């Protein structure tokens, strides 16, 4: 009934478009450690050594 | 009778031997290079080269 | 990859390596993963190789 | 009468273009042939997209057109791409400074780059910048809204990972405030701000740009075999719609 | 300056009969034998090896 009264053409507005997942290759070089969280607690002992 | 052995250590321990400026400059270079690499890689891949 | 005309229409993107029909990323894993798993890793000797 | 009517009040020629016509000295009956050899009386002959001679005012853009006719479009097709690459920096500078169709490739810093050196977010923003008249709040043509939309969906595809996710762009008039919609979507795919466009997407983008019915783009995307198409196609309407021309120049 | 760094930083345990090389190598980085977390084994599925 909802199809018929509105007619057919309207339904494109509710038959929602969905995203196809195209691939994403990346040249992920290693994540640089945070200076403050990672490097600095080791730096006091290792700097210049 | 050839025994062989090797020991690897995490890169943070190396970064902890630098100063913050030298570290950040290295960050800069590896970041710029990464973009270039990602680009080249796609180009060669798409063209089988 | 292909990039040019297919059947007189322009197309750029992935195609099947035998037929040249267009293929979407999302369909690669369902369409071929079984063959990939049967023809990679530790398996019965394939005399052609 | 044709040319004399372009300065008429009721003609859609832009006021500045009418002024440029009035500023042109013109020529006498014995001198019009000088236009074939260079600018004379403010007018010069160039080779149109149809291959025929066409009289135009000797504007900076038309003078650059004459230069391209002599240096590039006179060459056999097979040699054009090599000569274009050899003169790349000169050509891009002239396109940006003197021609109604500017170079597309531009990064966030404003530096001239190739399309493959652009991030997805830069591409989408540059499309809106060159295809939408910001001060008049309109697309130059309705097909450009569609084109910008199609490419936006490509971003969705490239950066979505969860299966079965609905598009944000269920409709296209959404892009009638293109600046807000674009920011609202680049905010959802933040990786579009950092990753460069992968070259299949570049090719794909070019195919979108060369789609039929849709108006040809107002800029030069690439220095390739279709450069004459990008350069010459649909080049006269800009004299009537100066608001759609960069810097209204 | 470099010979000092080589002497005390990198190679201080080379040619010392009271430091085991595996120990010395870790100690360069302030690490001990307790900081060796992973071992990748030759692991040939042979009973003896």
């Amino acid at each position: 009934e909802n199809k018929v009264v509105n007619g057919e053409a309207s339904e494109a507005l509710y038959k929602k478009k969905i995203i196809e997942r195209r691939a994403n290759i990346k040249f992920d070089f290693p994540p640089l450690p945070d200076w403050k969280k990672d490097i600095q607690p080791l730096n006091d002992k290792l700097k210049g050594m | 009778q050839k025994g062989a052995q090797c020991i690897g250590v995490h890169p943070k321990y190396l970064y902890a031997t630098l100063d913050e400026q030298t570290y950040n400059e290295y960050c800069t270079k590896v970041q710029a290079r990464q973009k270039k690499a990602y680009r080249y890689f796609h180009n060669g891949l798409i063209n089988n080269t | 990859n292909y990039n040019g005309l297919i059947k007189g229409k322009p197309y750029s993107g992935w195609v099947d390596a035998k037929t040249g029909e267009p293929v979407d990323d999302k369909d690669v894993k369902p369409k071929y993963e079984k063959y990939i798993l049967e023809h990679s890793g530790i398996r019965l000797i394939e005399p052609e190789l | 009468f044709g040319s004399r009517m372009m300065v008429a009040k009721e003609a859609h020629t832009s006021p500045e273009a009418k002024q440029a016509i009035v500023d042109a000295p013109g020529l006498d009956d014995s001198e019009w042939e000088k236009t074939y050899k260079g600018p004379a009386g403010g007018v010069i002959t160039v080779r149109s997209e149809m291959g025929e001679p066409i009289h135009k005012l000797a504007t900076r853009g038309v003078l650059f057109w004459a230069e391209m006719d002599q240096k590039i479009f006179s060459l056999p097709k097979e040699k054009r791409v090599a000569e274009l690459k050899k003169n790349r920096d000169y050509i891009i500078r002239k396109l940006n400074a003197d021609f109604q169709k500017v170079w597309f490739g531009k990064n966030k810093k404003g530096e001239v780059v190739d399309l493959e050196d652009m991030t997805y977010g830069e591409v989408v923003r540059r499309m809106v910048e060159l295809l939408y008249v910001k001060d008049e709040k309109r697309w130059i043509d309705h097909s450009f809204a569609k084109l910008t939309a199609d490419f936006i969906h490509r971003v969705e595809e490239r950066f979505t990972t969860a299966a079965s996710q609905p598009s944000l762009i269920q409709s296209y008039s959404d892009l009638d405030e293109p600046y807000s919609a674009v920011e609202r979507v680049l905010a959802h795919y933040p990786e579009a701000e950092t990753q460069l466009i992968s070259a299949q997407d570049v090719q794909h983008f070019l195919l979108l740009c060369k789609r039929r019915g849709q108006k040809p783009v107002t800029f030069v995307p690439a220095l390739d075999e279709d450069f004459e198409f990008y350069f010459k196609k649909d080049s006269l309407w800009q004299s009537e719609d100066l608001a759609a021309v960069i810097d209204r120049d | 300056a470099k010979e000092i760094l080589r002497s005390f930083g990198n190679f201080f345990w080379k040619n010392d009969p009271t430091i085991a090389p595996l120990r010395g190598a870790l100690a360069v980085w302030g690490l001990t034998i307790d900081d060796l977390d992973v071992a990748s084994f030759h692991g040939t599925s042979t009973k003896a090896n």
